[PDB]
Formats: structure tokens, C-alpha cells, sequence
């Protein structure tokens, strides 16, 4: 029940514990400390600023518009989510995170525009 | 169909490098995680080796510098009942010091060991300090201590460390029982050549690990799952005096021995000894043939540094012979006594433009100390020799077992769910 | 009107200058002050990350579907935001903070599943 | 298509890079260089903390119910829109952002206690 | 303690003055082209000397 | 008179200097010494580095 006591579960598992895994990204000698601190801090708002370029800010689980292309995957939702755990799937979808991360920024993108066009 | 759906907080991670903290004077099973462990390509290491030297060096910086003494010193043999094994080993030196005004000097005499001293011209009253030449040395301060502390390794937020737990894992490879920890368990940084001291033992078998066993340009780690003990000694009743050579600047010295002048030695139980050999060659031969010859053989050459156990005995450094230890060959209540050498002037880590003078210690030394692991290199019939002059081996025999990797919570996946 | 200047008031009447005292959590020698400013963001970092969890991201005011526990006080609303100023109310339920943040955690988490599955 | 390309182009061009921008705000010897990281990371939280205030945590556009006042500027939709470069526009009304900033607080504050009566 | 100076000892064959060349010509043509671009700010009927 | 690794021995030494980096003292014309006495003292540079 502990931090990535999920490692080893199956993603539909493993996906019940994502506030454990949350919280547990933040917190000359001591400056290598400094700046460990430091770029930890950037590293944690760059996610968290990717998640507000997709829409998703503020939630842990977040659905979009987005299609899934089976020439990402192929595997169907037993395979995915009552098998293959988080560490299996992201070796197996690594090549395709950029396309899609390019794909959930266009979609954004436009929903922002019929929102403010609809507010109009 | 199917839509992407984003999660954050997933337990996932990457192999990274980072930069650890202390913690000096918590664990998660992760129930079904196999992890791929690689020591020797562990920053882990490469992080305590160069945490350790700039910790050194730290403690010497407010430290009386020795320049006062790089003059010509008088040395004749001394003047007491010298055993036939230290014949040599002590000379008896005079010198002018400054003292704590500029132009005042004052007369010294002091002992050194012969391997600090150095002849000049081929001269046989006229000697110099070993790093006259080379460094100036400076004097290690009495107040503090040489213990070798144990120090915790701590993960920053974002990285965590994961241990493999296997029992049997030789440091490569999948291990099938991993847990994440918050720190690592105390390491001491014991520094040691040959012989690898009071560190962890095997849980089960002793254990041969090598970056590339077939290759004889590497070292190999034995570990030992049982210790062997062994106690060291300088057998001389050492009187300590100062003088000071500066503003409140002290040099200490020995000044004289009470008593007869022995030879330092460390006794090594034979049977002990003899128990530990037989599981180390059975483990080799896991390796080698099995209707194989396994010899020990000494040291093949180098200067003291290297061809000996270098140790700190209560303070003292001593540079023991064990030749005794690795002399048989294994074809298909005594003890064994190791002769020690004793040296004032040390260069601690493989460095050229640094020297430290050990003050000397009042009295009488004895410790006790377990032998928990062997350097070995390899040259039918194998031969294994004492390694060990790379401080980094030692380290590794302790850190073999954690891994450091960075969290990665954000992921994507296809469900049902759209927006 | 400035700065804890409502320290003193009311809860009901402190909490129309929440956006005072927000806008004032952010801004060898010299290196601890540089600990003092890393120090100082990863403490708002982790308050809004809690926030986060709870799924009150983006504002000062939210309220939730975590009922009051009468065990935690049983005073009436009168007694809470026309007497009890927030430092006297801290101090009355400081014993208590961490169940009730248990419990709007536990809470959003059930509130984003049923929601991806009223989605589906 | 890259940071600040559309700089020079017209406001209803230069709004559709939004996300290019965003995207570039976030990455003794060696201090002056934590200094200057630590400071980014400041500057960062401070615009995304203005933006929440405002109620607009974690959007690019943001419609509010603040109106605007022609005394700020009396330019129609096709001057501003179509013509003056954000660049123009920024020089032309920098005497009245800290008056707008001033009044998208303050609407905010009354919106959120309105919603919260009505959940009551 | 391991301090080395480093000096000159002595010099081998004649003792002669260190130097540097700059071609002639293409000097020259590079003051006329100095001197055209100093009389935009200066007068154009002038003298300028170096 | 320069002096050596050990405290108690001196080395007669002899260098070429180029003039302007010598003084005379008191006007005479044996004694020189290096024109930073008074005001500094010398750091070498490390010949390992360029
Ligand atoms: C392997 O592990 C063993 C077990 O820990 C270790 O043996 C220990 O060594 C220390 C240091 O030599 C011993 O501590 C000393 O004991 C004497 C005798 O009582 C004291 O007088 C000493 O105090 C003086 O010196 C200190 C500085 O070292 C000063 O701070 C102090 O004020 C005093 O002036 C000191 O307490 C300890 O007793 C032994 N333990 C046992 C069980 O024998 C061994 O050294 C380790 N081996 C290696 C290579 O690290
Ligand atoms: C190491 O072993 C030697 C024996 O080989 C020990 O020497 C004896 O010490 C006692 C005193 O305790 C004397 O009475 C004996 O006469 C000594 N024997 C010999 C042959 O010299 C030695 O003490 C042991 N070691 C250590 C490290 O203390
Ligand atoms: C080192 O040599 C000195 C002499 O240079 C020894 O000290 C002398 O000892 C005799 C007795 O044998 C005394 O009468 C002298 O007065 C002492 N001289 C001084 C200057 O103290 C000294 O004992 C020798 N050191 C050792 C360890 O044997
Ligand atoms: C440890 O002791 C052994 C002797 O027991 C030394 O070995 C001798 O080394 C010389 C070369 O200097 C050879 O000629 C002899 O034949 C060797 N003797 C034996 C019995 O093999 C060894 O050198 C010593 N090691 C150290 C580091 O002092
Ligand atoms: C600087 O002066 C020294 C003498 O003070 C010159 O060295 C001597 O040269 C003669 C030959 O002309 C030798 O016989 C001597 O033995 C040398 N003396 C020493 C101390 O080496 C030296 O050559 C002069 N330097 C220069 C660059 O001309
Ligand atoms: C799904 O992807 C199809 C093939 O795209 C190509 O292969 C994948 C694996 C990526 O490498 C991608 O960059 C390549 O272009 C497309 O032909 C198909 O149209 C895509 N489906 C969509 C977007 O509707
Ligand atoms: C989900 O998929 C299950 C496994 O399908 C088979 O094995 C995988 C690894 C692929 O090679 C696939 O092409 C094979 O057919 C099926 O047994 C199961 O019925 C599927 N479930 C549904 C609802 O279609
Ligand atoms: C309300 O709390 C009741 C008592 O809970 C106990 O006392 C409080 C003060 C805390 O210390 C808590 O940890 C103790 O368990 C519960 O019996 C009651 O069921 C709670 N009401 C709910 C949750 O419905
Ligand atoms: C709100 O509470 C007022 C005070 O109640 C009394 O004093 C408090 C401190 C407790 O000890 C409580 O048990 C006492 O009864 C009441 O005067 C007031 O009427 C209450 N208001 C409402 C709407 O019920
Ligand atoms: C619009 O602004 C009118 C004039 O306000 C004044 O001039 C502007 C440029 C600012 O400097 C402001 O501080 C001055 O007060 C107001 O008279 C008018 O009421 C405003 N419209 C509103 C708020 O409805
Ligand atoms: C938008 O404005 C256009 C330009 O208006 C004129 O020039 C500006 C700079 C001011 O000085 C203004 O007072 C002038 O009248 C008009 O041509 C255009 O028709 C306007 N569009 C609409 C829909 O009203
Ligand atoms: C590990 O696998 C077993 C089934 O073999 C399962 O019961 C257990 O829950 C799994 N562990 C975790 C952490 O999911
Ligand atoms: C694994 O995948 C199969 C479909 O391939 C599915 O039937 C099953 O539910 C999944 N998990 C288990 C329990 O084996
Ligand atoms: C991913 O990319 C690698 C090349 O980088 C390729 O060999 C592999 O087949 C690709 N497919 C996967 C694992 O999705
Ligand atoms: C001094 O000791 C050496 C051994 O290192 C010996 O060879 C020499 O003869 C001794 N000299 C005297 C005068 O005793
Ligand atoms: C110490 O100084 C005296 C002169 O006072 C000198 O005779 C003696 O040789 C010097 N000692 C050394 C080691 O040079
Ligand atoms: C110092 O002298 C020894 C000989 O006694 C020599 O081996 C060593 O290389 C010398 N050190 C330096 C820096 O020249
Ligand atoms: C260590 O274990 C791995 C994996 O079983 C094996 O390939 C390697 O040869 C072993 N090395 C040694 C020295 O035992
Ligand atoms: C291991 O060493 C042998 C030589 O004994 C060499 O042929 C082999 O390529 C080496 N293997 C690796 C992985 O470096
Ligand atoms: C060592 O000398 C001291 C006097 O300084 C004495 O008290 C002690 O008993 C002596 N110890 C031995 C082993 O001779
Ligand atoms: C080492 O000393 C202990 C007592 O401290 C003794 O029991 C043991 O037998 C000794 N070991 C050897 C090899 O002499
Ligand atoms: C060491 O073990 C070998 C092999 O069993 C045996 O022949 C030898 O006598 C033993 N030596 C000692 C000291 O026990
Ligand atoms: C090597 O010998 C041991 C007995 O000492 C035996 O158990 C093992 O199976 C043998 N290995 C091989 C490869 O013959
Ligand atoms: C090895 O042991 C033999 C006796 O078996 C002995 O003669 C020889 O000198 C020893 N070698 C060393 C280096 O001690
Ligand atoms: C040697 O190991 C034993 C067993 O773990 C332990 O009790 C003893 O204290 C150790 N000896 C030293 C000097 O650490
Ligand atoms: C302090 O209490 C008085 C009533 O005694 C009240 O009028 C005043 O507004 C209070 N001050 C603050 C800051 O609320
Ligand atoms: C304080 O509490 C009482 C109820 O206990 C309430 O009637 C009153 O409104 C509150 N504030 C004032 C104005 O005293
Ligand atoms: C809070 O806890 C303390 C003990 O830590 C207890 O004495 C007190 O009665 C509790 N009640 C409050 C003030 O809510
Ligand atoms: C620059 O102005 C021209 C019209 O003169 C226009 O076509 C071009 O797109 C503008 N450049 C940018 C970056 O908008
Ligand atoms: C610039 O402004 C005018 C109104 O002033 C408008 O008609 C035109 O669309 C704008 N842009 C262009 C294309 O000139
Ligand atoms: C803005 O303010 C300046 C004075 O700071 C004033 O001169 C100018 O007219 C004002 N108007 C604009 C450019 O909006
Ligand atoms: C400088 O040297 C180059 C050859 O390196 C030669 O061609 C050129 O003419 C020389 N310039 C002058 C001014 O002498
Ligand atoms: C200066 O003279 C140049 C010709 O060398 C001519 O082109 C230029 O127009 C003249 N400028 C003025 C101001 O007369
Ligand atoms: C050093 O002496 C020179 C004359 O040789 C003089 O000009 C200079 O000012 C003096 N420097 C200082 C610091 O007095």
C-alpha cells in the first residue's frame, strides 16, 4: 500500500494508487543538494504544465478526444489493464509518446477556440 | 472506439543518475517486480568515492602544515635491544626547528620509521623527509578521528532507490525480489587494500563476483558468509611528545620507546583461515574446471602500497605481509602471523601532490577486526593473487545492491472513456 | 485591508481577503538564502499539490462531498464564523486535520472513477 | 512555426501559438546560475498564481465577465485583431493593465461565493 | 616542496629584436577605406591624419 | 641566492630578465630588483596551461 507497492499489479490495479505516487514527487558542499532540489522542482511543473497544455490540469485521470491508432497498440482492454502493468506498457508504447503527446496539444488547441467562439 | 486517456501517479520509472545526500548520526516489497542490477556501471559509486576524498581533505584544511621540518635531519641508529626483524626500521634524527618566535630555533630529536626518511647524496648521517621533493605534508590534527563512520545514501524527490534482495544475486542481472527503500543501510567507509574489513557478509555462500570473470585484467570480489577474525598489533611502548614550531602550531613526534623494540604483526587464525580457503576455491571452480588447480600465490610486485594489507590500526597505518595467507594449492590452536610495516607519511588515495603525517599514539596498539570479503586477480592450473589498491572495489561490495532510478508518473492508454 | 490585517476578525469576515495572503506566498553566503527561496516554493508546490488531490485546484474557496463529523466540533455556525477567528478555530480542530484530509482525498478519488465511467 | 515567430504577426495570428510560448518558460561559480533558475521557477509560479486568482488556472484563453472600458482603449475589433502585433497592443495599454488586473480579482471574488450559496 | 621555477638560461647564437610584419600595400588600402567611411561623420572636403 | 626544497640550503642561480622587468636600487648599477617587490607578489603561471 506504500509508494510503488503498485509496480508489480496490473494497470487497472495499479491505477487506484496514483495519490501515492503523487505525493510523492515533492520533498562548495550543499550546492549539489541545491541543485538537486532545484531540478526537481522543474521537473515536477513541466509535467504538471504539459497536463495543463492537454486540459487535463488539476486531475489524475483525465479523458480526451483524442482516437487511440491500434498502430500504437493493437492489444485490446483485457490485454491492457488485466495483464500488461505500467512498466510493461510504457516499454511497449515508448516509440509512439511523442506522437501522441503532439496529438493531445492539437486537440486542446481547437477545443479552446469553440469554447470562447461559443461564449460569443 | 478507443480514446487516450491520461493518468499521473503511475508506478513507473528509468534507470538515472542523480546526486544523493547524507544521513547520518522505509522499505516496500513491490510484490511482483523483477529489476535488472549492473554493479559496476552504479553511480552510486563513483558518488561515495568522491564524497569520501573531499570529506578527507575537508578535515585537514585548519591543520598545522609541516614546512618548518623540511630541513636536513642527523639520523644514527638507536639505542636499544632491536630485534633482528626491526633491525633498520627505526632511525633516531636530530633536526633545528623554528619554534614560536622567528628568530629562535631549537634542537629535536625524534624517531622515525625508516620508510619515512630518505638518504641524501648516498649520505648515512644526512636524511630528509620522503616528500621533501615532492609535497609538503601536513600533519593530521590528534583531536579527530580516523573511525570509519557508517553513512547513509538518500534519495532526492522524484528518484527513489530501489535494493535487490536475492540472497544468491552476484551483483548482474535480473533480480526477482526487489523492494524500494527511502536510504540505504549504513556503509563504513572502511579503507582497506587487499583484505576488505568488517563489512557485509553473504547470507548464505560466499560469493564470486566479477565484472568479467574469463578476463584476467579484472578484479574479483569474494564475498564471505563467514567472518574471519583477525588482531593486529604494535607491540611498543611509544612516548609521545611536541614542540611547537609555530604560533601555536604543534608537531607531535615519538620521542622514545620504553622497553624492547618488536615488530607490528596480525595473527589470522589457521584453521579459520584454512575453512575460508576451501569456499572460496569451491566457488571458483564454479567458474574454472572443476578437475582444476587452484593456487594462491603472493602479491607479484608494486611498492608497499599495493603488495601489502594497508590498514588504520587505532590510528596507526600499518602495511602487513600476507604472504602467509596466500601460499597453497588446491589439486582436485595456531595462527598464522602476518609481519607489519608502520609509516608516518601517507598518501591515503592514489594522489601525487598530497601527504599526511600521522602523529604517532601513546602507548601500546591492539584491534580486532572481522575479514569479510578478498581482492583476488588472476594471472591447466589457475593462480590467484591479492589485488585491492582501487578504493572503489571496496565501495562496490557494499553498494552492489541498490539501484537508482527516476520516477516517470505520467502515461497514457487506451479505454472507452471520452471526453 | 493589507496583510493579516483580518488575523484578528471573524472567520466569515477573514474569509473575503483570501486573496490577500495569497498573493504574498510568493516573493558561503548567500546559499542559505537561496535554501530559503527553494524552501519556500516547494512549501506552496506541496499545498497546492494537496489541493490538487482534493480537486479544489484553481480556487480559494471549495467545498466538497465530505460531511462534518460533529466528533471534530460540534459547534453551530454561528458559534464558527461570527465568533472563533481562523486562529482560534486551528487551534480547537488541529487534532483532527489529518483524518479530515484523508477523507477528502479518499473522496476525489471515488468521484474522478465514476465519472470516466459516466463518460463511457 | 518556432518561439516568438509570430511575434511580428498580427494579435489574431499570434494567438494560435499560445502553446509555443507556454512550452519555453520552463528550462561561487555556479551560484549566479542557481540564482537565475530559482528565479525563473518564481517568476513562473507567480503569472500561474495570477491566472488562478483570476480563475483562469489552467487555460491559454480565458473569457471573464469583466467589461471592457473604452477610456483603456477605443479601438474596434478589426484595429486590434487584424492589425497592432501583440507587441503594439502591450505598448498602447501598459498604463491599465494593474487597474484590469485590479477588477478581474475582484469578480472572481464574487463569483466564488455566488456558486457556493448556490450549492447551499 | 615541489615548486619548479622557470627561466630563461640563455640564448643560443645572436641576440636580435622581436618583430611583427604588416604587409604595405595592403595597409594602405585599408586606412583609404577607414578614411572614406570617417568623412560621413566628418567633413567630405577634409584632411585626415593618423 | 634562491632558495631550495630544504629550508637550511640555498642555490646560486643566474637567469636572463629583459630590463622592464627589473629596477635598479638606490641607483646602482649591480643591484636590481624585480619591479613588483614593492607593490605585489608574483604569481607564476602554471606551464600546463595555455
Ligand atoms: C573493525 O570494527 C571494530 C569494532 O568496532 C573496530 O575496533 C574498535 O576500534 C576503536 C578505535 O581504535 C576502539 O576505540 C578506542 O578504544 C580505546 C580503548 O578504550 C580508547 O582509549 C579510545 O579513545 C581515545 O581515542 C579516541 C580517538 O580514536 C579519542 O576520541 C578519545 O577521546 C580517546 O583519546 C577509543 O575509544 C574500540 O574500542 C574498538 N572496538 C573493539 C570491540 O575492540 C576496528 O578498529 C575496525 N577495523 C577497521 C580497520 O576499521
Ligand atoms: C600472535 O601469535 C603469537 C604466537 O605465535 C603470540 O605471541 C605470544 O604472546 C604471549 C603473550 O600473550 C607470550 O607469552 C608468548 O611468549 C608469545 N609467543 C611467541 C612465540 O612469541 C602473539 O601475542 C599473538 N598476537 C597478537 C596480535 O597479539
Ligand atoms: C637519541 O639520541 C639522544 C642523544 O642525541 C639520546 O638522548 C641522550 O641520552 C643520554 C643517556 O643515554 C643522556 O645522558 C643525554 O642527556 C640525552 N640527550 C638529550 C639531548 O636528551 C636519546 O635517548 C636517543 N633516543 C632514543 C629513542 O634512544
Ligand atoms: C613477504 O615475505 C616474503 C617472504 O616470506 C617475500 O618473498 C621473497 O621475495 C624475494 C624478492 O624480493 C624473493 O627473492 C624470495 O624468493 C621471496 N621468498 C619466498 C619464500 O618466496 C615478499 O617479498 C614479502 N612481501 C612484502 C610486500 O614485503
Ligand atoms: C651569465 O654569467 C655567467 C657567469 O656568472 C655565465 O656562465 C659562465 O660561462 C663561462 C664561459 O664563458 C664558463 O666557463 C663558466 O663556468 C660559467 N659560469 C657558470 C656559473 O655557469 C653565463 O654564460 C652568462 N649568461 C649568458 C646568457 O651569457
Ligand atoms: C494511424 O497511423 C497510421 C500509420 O502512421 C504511421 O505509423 C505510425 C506507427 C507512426 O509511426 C506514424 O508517425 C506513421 O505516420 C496512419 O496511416 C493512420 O492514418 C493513423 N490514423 C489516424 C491518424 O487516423
Ligand atoms: C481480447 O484478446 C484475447 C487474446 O487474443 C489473442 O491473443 C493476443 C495476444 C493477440 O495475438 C490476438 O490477435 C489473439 O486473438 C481474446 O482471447 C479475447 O477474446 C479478446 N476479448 C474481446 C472482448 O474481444
Ligand atoms: C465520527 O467519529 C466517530 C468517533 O471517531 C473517533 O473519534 C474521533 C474524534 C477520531 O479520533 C476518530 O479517529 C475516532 O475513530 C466515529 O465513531 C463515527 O463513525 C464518525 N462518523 C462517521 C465517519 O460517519
Ligand atoms: C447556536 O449556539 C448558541 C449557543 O449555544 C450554547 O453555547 C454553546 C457554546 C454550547 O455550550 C451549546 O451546547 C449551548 O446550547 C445558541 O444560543 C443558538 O441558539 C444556536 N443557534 C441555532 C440556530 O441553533
Ligand atoms: C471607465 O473609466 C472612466 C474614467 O476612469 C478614469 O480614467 C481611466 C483611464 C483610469 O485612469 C481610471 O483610473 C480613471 O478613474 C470612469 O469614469 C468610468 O466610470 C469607467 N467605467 C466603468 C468602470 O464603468
Ligand atoms: C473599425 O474601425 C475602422 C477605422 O476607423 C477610423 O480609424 C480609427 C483609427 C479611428 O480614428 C476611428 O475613429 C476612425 O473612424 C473603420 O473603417 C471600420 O468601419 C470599423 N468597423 C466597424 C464594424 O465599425
Ligand atoms: C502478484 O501476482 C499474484 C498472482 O500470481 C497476485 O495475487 C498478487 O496480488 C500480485 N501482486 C501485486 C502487487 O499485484
Ligand atoms: C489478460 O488478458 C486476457 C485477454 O488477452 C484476458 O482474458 C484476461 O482477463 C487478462 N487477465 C488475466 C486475469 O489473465
Ligand atoms: C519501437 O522502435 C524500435 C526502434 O527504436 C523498433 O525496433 C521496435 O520494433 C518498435 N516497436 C515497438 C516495441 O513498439
Ligand atoms: C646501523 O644499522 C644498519 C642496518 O640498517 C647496519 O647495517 C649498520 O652497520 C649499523 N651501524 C652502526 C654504527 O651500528
Ligand atoms: C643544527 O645547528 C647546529 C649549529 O647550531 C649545526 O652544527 C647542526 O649540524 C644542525 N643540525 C642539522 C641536522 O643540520
Ligand atoms: C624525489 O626523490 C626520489 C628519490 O629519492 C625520486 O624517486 C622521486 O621521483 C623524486 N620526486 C620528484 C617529484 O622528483
Ligand atoms: C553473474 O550472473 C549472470 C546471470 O546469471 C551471469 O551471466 C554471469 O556470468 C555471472 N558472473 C559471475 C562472476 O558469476
Ligand atoms: C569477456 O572477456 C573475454 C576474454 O576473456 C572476451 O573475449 C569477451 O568478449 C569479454 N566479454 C564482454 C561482454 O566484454
Ligand atoms: C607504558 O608507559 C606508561 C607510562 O607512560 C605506563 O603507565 C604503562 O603501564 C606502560 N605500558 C606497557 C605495556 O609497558
Ligand atoms: C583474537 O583475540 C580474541 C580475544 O579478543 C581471541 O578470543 C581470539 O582467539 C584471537 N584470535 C587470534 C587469531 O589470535
Ligand atoms: C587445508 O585443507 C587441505 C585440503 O582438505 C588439507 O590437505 C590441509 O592439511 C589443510 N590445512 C590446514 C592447516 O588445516
Ligand atoms: C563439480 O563437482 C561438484 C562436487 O564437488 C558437483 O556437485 C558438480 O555437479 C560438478 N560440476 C560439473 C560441471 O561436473
Ligand atoms: C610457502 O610454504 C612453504 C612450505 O610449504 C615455504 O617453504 C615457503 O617459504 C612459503 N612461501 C612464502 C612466500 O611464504
Ligand atoms: C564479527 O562478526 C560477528 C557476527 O556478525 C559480530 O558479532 C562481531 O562484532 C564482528 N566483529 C567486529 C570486529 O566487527
Ligand atoms: C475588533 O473587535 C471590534 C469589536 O470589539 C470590531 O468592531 C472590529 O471590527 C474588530 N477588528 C477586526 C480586524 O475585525
Ligand atoms: C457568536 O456566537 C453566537 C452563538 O453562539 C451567535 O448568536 C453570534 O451571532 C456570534 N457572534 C456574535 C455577533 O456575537
Ligand atoms: C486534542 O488533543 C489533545 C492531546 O494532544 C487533547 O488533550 C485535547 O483534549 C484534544 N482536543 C481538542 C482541543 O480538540
Ligand atoms: C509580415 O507581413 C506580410 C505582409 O506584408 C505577411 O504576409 C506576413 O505573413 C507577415 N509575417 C508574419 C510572421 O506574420
Ligand atoms: C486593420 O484595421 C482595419 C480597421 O481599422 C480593418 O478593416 C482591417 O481588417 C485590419 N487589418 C487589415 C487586413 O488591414
Ligand atoms: C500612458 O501614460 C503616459 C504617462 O506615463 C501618458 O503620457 C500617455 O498619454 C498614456 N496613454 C497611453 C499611451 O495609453
Ligand atoms: C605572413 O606569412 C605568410 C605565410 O605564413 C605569407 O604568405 C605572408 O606574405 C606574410 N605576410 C607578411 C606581411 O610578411
Ligand atoms: C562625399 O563625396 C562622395 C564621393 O567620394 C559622394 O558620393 C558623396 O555624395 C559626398 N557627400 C556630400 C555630403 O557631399
Ligand atoms: C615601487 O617603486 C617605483 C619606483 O621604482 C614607484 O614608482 C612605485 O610607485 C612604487 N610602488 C609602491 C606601491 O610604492
Amino acid at each position: 500500500l506504500g509508494f510503488l507497492g503498485a509496480a508489480g499489479s496490473t494497470m487497472g490495479a495499479a491505477s487506484m494508487t496514483l495519490t501515492v505516487q503523487a505525493r510523492n514527487l515533492l520533498s562548495h558542499w550543499g550546492i549539489k543538494q541545491l541543485q538537486a532540489r532545484v531540478l526537481a522542482v522543474e521537473h515536477y511543473l513541466r509535467d504538471q504544465q504539459l497536463l495543463g497544455i492537454w486540459g487535463c490540469s488539476g486531475k489524475l485521470i483525465c479523458c480526451t478526444n483524442v482516437p487511440w491508432n491500434s498502430s500504437w497498440s493493437n492489444r485490446n482492454l483485457s490485454e491492457i489493464w488485466d495483464n500488461m502493468t505500467w512498466l510493461q506498457w510504457d516499454k511497449e508504447i515508448s516509440n509512439y509518446t511523442q506522437i501522441i503527446y503532439g496529438l493531445l496539444e492539437e486537440s486542446q488547441n481547437q477545443q479552446e477556440k469553440n469554447e470562447q467562439d461559443l461564449l460569443a | 472506439n478507443l480514446w487516450v486517456t491520461v493518468y499521473y501517479g503511475v508506478p513507473v520509472w528509468k534507470d538515472a543518475e542523480t546526486t544523493l545526500f547524507c544521513a547520518s548520526d522505509q522499505e516496500i516489497h513491490l510484490e511482483n517486480v523483477t529489476e535488472e542490477f549492473n554493479m559496476w556501471k552504479n553511480n552510486m559509486v563513483e558518488q561515495m568515492h568522491e564524497d569520501i576524498i573531499s570529506l578527507w581533505d575537508q578535515s585537514l584544511k585548519p591543520c598545522v602544515k609541516l614546512t618548518p621540518l623540511c630541513v636536513t635531519l642527523q639520523c644514527t641508529n638507536v639505542t636499544n635491544n632491536i630485534t633482528d626483524d626491526m633491525r633498520g626500521e627505526l632511525k633516531n634524527c636530530s633536526f633545528n626547528a623554528t619554534t614560536e618566535l622567528r628568530n629562535k630555533r631549537q634542537k629535536v630529536y625524534s624517531l622515525f620509521y625508516r620508510l619515512d626518511i630518505v638518504p641524501m647524496g648516498e649520505n648515512s648521517t644526512n636524511y630528509r623527509l620522503i616528500n621533501c621533493n615532492t609535497s609538503a605534508i601536513t600533519q593530521a590534527c590528534p583531536k579527530v578521528s580516523f573511525e570509519p563512520i557508517p553513512i547513509h545514501y538518500c534519495a532526492p524527490a522524484g528518484f527513489a532507490i530501489l535494493k535487490c534482495k536475492d540472497k544468491k544475486f552476484n551483483g548482474t542481472g535480473p533480480c526477482p525480489s526487489v523492494s524500494t527503500v527511502q536510504c540505504t543501510h549504513g556503509i563504513k567507509p572502511v579503507v582497506s587494500t587487499q583484505l576488505l574489513l568488517n563489512g557485509s557478509l553473504a547470507e548464505e555462500e560466499v560469493i564470486i563476483r566479477s565484472e568479467n570473470i574469463t578476463n584476467n585484467a579484472k578484479n574479483i570480489l569474494v564475498q564471505l558468509n563467514t567472518p574471519v577474525q583477525i588482531n593486529c598489533t604494535r607491540p611498543n611502548n611509544n612516548t609521545v611528545k611536541s614542540i611547537r614550531i609555530g604560533p601555536g602550531q604543534a608537531f607531535y613526534y615519538t620521542g622514545d620507546i620504553i622497553g624492547d623494540i618488536r615488530q607490528a604483526h596480525c595473527n589470522v587464525s589457521k584453521a579459520t583461515w584454512n575453512e575460508t580457503l576451501g569456499k572460496v576455491v569451491k566457488q571458483l571452480r564454479k567458474h574454472f574446471g572443476n578437475n582444476t588447480i587452484i593456487r594462491f600465490a603472493q602479491s607479484s610486485g608494486g611498492d608497499l602500497e599495493v603488495t601489502t594489507h594497508s590498514f588504520n590500526c587505532g590510528g596507526e597505518f600499518f602495511y602487513c605481509n600476507t604472504s602467509g595467507l596466500f601460499n597453497s594449492t588446491w589439486i582436485s590452536n595456531d595462527s598464522i602471523t602476518l609481519p607489519c610495516r608502520i609509516k608516518q607519511i601517507i598518501n591515503m588515495w592514489q594522489r601525487i601532490g598530497q601527504a599526511m603525517y600521522a602523529p604517532p599514539i601513546q602507548g601500546v596498539i591492539r584491534c580486532v577486526s572481522n575479514i569479510t570479503g578478498l581482492i583476488l586477480t588472476r594471472d591447466t592450473t589457475e593462480t590467484f593473487r591479492p589485488g585491492g589498491g582501487d578504493m572503489r572495489d571496496n565501495w562496490r561490495s557494499e553498494l552492489y545492491k541498490y539501484k537508482v532510478v527516476k520516477i516517470e508518473p505520467l502515461g497514457v492508454a487506451p479505454t472507452r472513456c471520452k471526453r
